């Protein structure tokens, strides 16, 4: 699918991410790990070949602005640096990335945010299932 | 991380060094200090202070009124782009200069080798709801809680300095900066 | 999971929402029902230990503005009193609660929205089938 | 209800007035007539109202020109408090002061008790579209349909009164009014 | 379900859609297809008995924005001219209709959003099948 | 198109002509050029240009003071309509008349039929950032590049035509022209 490159990653090992995960980014909802690959593809055709004028396109602001608000509320907020998805190891199939929350200055605990990666990765295995059944 | 038998929670952090390298960012000191700088190359950079105490007087100092190029010195070589980072940090704020306080700048002569915009966000000086504004804009720009924090003046001062690295960058701030200043360059 | 307190609701029994769907608030989706529920944390939390440096985080501004202008022009909106949710009673599992519409001054019949709630039924339905797989 | 064999159909009706009590809210009559409301102990409220009729005239009454709190008699209790209600219901309507028609209330030496804030948004005395933008905002903030709703000159009147639940609280008046004033305090 | 009318597409052809498809449109998502047949309904309740003081309502103006934002940065876009669903052709039940994008003034072909239209397709045989087991 | 064994793609193309006969709509015949038409029934169309050259000099011609209408020659029968159609395209490029450059409009002797506003959009006569400003809303509203695209000096154009079918009607570029004017009527 589609590979991030070494310098994206502070890990520097290559992390390959399935089209049918990054494709849920061209829905309609707004992310923020789509938002930064976004940024990611503008920097990479910009070398191949600015950010000013298409900011607004690969930036949401209005979720941008929510996390801000959340932040400044000490509130768990997504400041864009950590993201993490569910990846069922065996076949390798993941969910799309989702921001790994913080506050006071340090990310939240994994159990702070179970049910969130509870449901996503029901929700993955469900749609394993159907994928057999089809 | 075991979240069941055949599903595991994994993260991949994000580097974003490169991509916002060449760009205007900015930093947070404390809850008052902050530093505004274009790029990493640059040796130059921008101090945004909540200050109680007055630099500039009204007498004795310049007025910002549709000059705010002639208060960087011409002999700079970096004039343009200073003022460029000027105008992205008072676009970045929202700021009416039409109606808004009028910003003072040192005077010409003035010893002193920094660039001092000082703007008076007091209650009295500017009209009703001005301080609120301005100190939410700037806890939206750089990160502060100043707003939320409870007759004394209040001053935003944003004066030039070397950089000698007073913050780590922060590409969130960046995109902040980036996103109140869109389809600009810097002049 | 999350009990209501008895003053929050008219009714005064106890409803206690599950974690699933409570979830589902954290996600991209902005809702009226997650709105309120923010209201009535930031409410306890101010009762133990500011409403309107928080207003902008707790509440959608975009939401309440698009059901105003439903209001306007006499089109079902959402005035932020009652919430409808499907709960599959036998196992106790339900779904997020959503805004039971309102069109001249009177709450929409059930079967104005008919399909609204069909479909939610069919999927919570679903949602059970896959844990039993899983 | 029963939507199925399984499935039933329920709902949770929120009472939302303690989450609301002490913050200021809004209510209408009829799509003229409106009264805001700081909090339930309060004994005074504001009225809003779109009138054909003029109570306010230039040459014998005063102008709000950076001075709306000397509208209030400085005798009353709650004047600060008052004041702020009034810039709540002006900074809801995304009132410019700058530029959109100078509001006129009454004489100091009036012998009626009201304070009374008239604004003149017939489509003459304004620039182009504010009474359009005026009766949106009116519309959008109290639910009335009076844009929608079909030369007679019109005036907004804000008089203050006593409260005498003259209509039942909605909190999403209360929830629009806060939107609009966010991170200020009555003053 | 919902039919529409033979001025309404260029084809004209009887194009109905099912009640569930069609349900999906009251969700939170703000669509280009659900603006459009909102449009529709309007046009045909203002034939029946004003668009300048609906237009808010009726379309999402963010979503409008950005669609403007890709055009000008040679991004695909959606112009709000052809729609294209997933249509079960043996049951005759179809996904939400989503905007066929545009890049360079040309629609593009079917490979270049190929993942788009592969998830939603099994995203609709998944839940046929729930139908079956429900 | 086979999608799979069960599964096919469809397609839906959508007339809009009906729709938005009757409302104002825009087109774009090049990155200079944008024809605004009232309806398909109007035979008078609305020219924007951005333009190198002058047209309008401010010694001999007249200054839009809050005097739009005096603009339109008063012996046409449509100029209430056509004055309204500019007040369309100046809100909808956010134009504010308090303090954006001046518009210009022809003399009212002028011997050339055609009504002219110029606005001069060069960097010098506006103040800083409205060039970019005017030239995004230019593409945003009619879906030009010449933002992106690169002293010479900048004037905007508005001058009125006979509709000759110059360009193909698009219901987009009727969307954002009535979502900028929402809530009002040619006027
Ligand atoms: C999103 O939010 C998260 C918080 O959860 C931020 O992640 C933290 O980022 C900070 C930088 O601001 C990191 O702190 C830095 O760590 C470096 C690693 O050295 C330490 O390593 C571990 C601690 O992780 C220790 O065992 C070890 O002894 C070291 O202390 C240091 O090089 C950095 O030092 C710099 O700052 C100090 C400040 O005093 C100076 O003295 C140093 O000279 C130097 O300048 C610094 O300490 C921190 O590790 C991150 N946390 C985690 C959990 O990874 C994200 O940055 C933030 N992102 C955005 C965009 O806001
Ligand atoms: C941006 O542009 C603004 C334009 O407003 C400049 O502000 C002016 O700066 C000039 C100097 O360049 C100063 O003018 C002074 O005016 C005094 C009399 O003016 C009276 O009236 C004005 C209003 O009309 C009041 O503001 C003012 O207080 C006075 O009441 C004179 O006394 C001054 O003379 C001084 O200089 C001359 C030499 O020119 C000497 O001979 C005198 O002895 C004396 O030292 C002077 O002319 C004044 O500060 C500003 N005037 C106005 C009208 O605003 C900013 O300087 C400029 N800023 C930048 C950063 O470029
Ligand atoms: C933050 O912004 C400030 C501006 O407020 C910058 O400080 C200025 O820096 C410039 C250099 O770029 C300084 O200009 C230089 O000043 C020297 C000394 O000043 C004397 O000048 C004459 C000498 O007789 C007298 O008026 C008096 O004694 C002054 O003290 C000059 O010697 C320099 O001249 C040299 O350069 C020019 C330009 O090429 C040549 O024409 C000359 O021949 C000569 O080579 C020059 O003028 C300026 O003085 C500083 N400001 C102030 C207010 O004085 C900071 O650099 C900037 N900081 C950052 C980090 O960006
Ligand atoms: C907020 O602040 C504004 C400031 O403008 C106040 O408005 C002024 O209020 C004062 C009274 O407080 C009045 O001043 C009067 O000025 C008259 C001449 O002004 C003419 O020109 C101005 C334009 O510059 C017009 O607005 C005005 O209508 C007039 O055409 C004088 O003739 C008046 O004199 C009267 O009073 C004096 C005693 O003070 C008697 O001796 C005279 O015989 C006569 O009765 C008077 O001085 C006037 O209403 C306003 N003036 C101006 C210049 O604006 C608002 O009142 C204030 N509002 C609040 C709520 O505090
Ligand atoms: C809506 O807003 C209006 C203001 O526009 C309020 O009406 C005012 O109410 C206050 C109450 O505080 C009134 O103030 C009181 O007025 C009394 C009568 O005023 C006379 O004052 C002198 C006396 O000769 C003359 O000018 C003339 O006869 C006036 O009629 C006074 O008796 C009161 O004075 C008492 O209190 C003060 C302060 O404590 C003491 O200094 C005195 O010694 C004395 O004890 C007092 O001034 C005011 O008059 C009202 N306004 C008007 C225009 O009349 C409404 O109350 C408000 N409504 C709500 C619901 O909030
Ligand atoms: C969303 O974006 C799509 C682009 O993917 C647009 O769809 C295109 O719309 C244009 C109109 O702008 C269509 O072009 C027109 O086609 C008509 C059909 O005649 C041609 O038919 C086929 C080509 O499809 C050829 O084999 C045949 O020989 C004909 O050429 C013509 O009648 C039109 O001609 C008009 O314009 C030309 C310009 O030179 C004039 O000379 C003519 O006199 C006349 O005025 C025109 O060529 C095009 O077919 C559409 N593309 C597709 C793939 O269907 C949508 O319109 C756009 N929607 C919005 C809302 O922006
Ligand atoms: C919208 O409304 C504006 C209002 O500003 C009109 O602009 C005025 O138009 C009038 C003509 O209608 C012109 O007035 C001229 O003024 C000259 C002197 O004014 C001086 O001062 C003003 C500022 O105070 C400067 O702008 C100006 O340049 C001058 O320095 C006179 O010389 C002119 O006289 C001419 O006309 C008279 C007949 O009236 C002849 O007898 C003379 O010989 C000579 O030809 C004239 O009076 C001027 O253009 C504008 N004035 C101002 C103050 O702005 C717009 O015309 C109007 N536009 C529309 C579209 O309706
Ligand atoms: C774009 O906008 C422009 C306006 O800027 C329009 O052009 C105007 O069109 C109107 C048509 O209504 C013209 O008005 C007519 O002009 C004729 C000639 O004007 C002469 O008027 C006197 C006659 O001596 C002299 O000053 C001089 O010779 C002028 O050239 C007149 O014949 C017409 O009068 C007739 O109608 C009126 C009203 O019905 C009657 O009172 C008369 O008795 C007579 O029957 C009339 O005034 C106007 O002249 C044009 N403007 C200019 C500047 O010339 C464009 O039409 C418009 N384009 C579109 C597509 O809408
Ligand atoms: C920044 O704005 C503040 C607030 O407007 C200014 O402070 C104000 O300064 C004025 C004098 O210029 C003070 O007025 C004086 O008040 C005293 C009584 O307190 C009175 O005796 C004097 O006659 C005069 O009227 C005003 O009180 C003071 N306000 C506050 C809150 O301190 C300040 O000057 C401005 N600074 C700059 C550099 O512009
Ligand atoms: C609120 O604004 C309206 C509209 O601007 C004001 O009404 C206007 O009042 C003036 C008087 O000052 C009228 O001017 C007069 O008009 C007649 C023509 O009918 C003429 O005989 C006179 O010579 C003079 O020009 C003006 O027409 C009128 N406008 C409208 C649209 O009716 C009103 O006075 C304002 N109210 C307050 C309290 O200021
Ligand atoms: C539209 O705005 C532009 C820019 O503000 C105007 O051009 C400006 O025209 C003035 C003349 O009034 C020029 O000033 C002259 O400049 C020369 C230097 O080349 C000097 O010899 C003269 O003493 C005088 O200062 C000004 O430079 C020029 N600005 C630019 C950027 O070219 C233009 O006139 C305006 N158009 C209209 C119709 O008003
Ligand atoms: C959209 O669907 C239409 C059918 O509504 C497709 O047009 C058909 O294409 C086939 C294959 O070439 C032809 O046999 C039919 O005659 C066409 N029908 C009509 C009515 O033109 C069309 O391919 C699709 N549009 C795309 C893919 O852009
Ligand atoms: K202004």
């Amino acid at each position: 699918g589609y590979c991030l490159e070494r310098w994206m990653l502070v890990t520097s090992d290559l992390k390959c991410f399935g089209n049918t995960a990054l494709a849920k980014c061209n829905l309609d909802h707004d992310s923020e790990f789509c938002d930064m690959l976004k940024l990611f593809e503008f920097n990479k055709k910009a070398i191949e070949t600015l950010l000013t004028h298409s900011i607004n396109a690969l930036i949401s602001d209005n979720l941008l602005m929510k996390n801000r608000l959340k932040e400044l509320l000490n509130t768990p907020y997504c400041n864009y640096t950590k993201f993490w998805y569910v990846n069922h190891t065996a076949s390798g199939e993941h969910s799309l990335p989702r921001c790994w929350l913080v506050r006071n200055n340090s990310y939240l605990n994994e159990s702070e945010f179970r049910n969130d990666w509870i449901i996503e990765s029901d929700h993955l295995l469900s749609e394993m299932l159907n994928k057999e059944y089809i | 991380f075991r979240i069941g038998r055949s599903t595991e929670l994994q993260n991949i952090t994000f580097d974003m060094l490169k991509v916002f390298e060449d760009h205007p960012t900015s930093c947070m000191v404390n809850h008052s200090t902050y530093y505004v700088h274009e790029n990493k190359n640059a040796t130059w950079c921008l101090e945004v202070s909540v200050t109680d105490v007055t630099l500039l007087m009204a007498e004795h100092d310049r007025q910002v009124l549709n000059n705010l190029s002639n208060c960087v010195h011409p002999a700079v070589e970096h004039r343009s782009r200073m003022v460029g980072l000027l105008e992205w940090i008072f676009r970045a704020l929202k700021y009416d200069f039409n109606h808004d306080p009028t910003p003072l700048c040192q005077k010409q002569t003035s010893t002193v080798n920094e660039t001092r915009v000082q703007i008076n966000i007091t209650e009295g000086f500017g009209s009703h709801g001005f301080e609120d504004t301005i100190l939410q804009r700037l806890g939206v720009l750089f990160g502060s809680r100043i707003a939320f924090s409870n007759g004394k003046k209040r001053f935003l001062l944003i004066r030039n300095s070397t950089w000698k690295n007073q913050c780590e960058m922060n590409h969130v701030n960046s995109m902040h900066l980036m996103l109140a200043n869109a389809g600009r360059s810097s002049g």
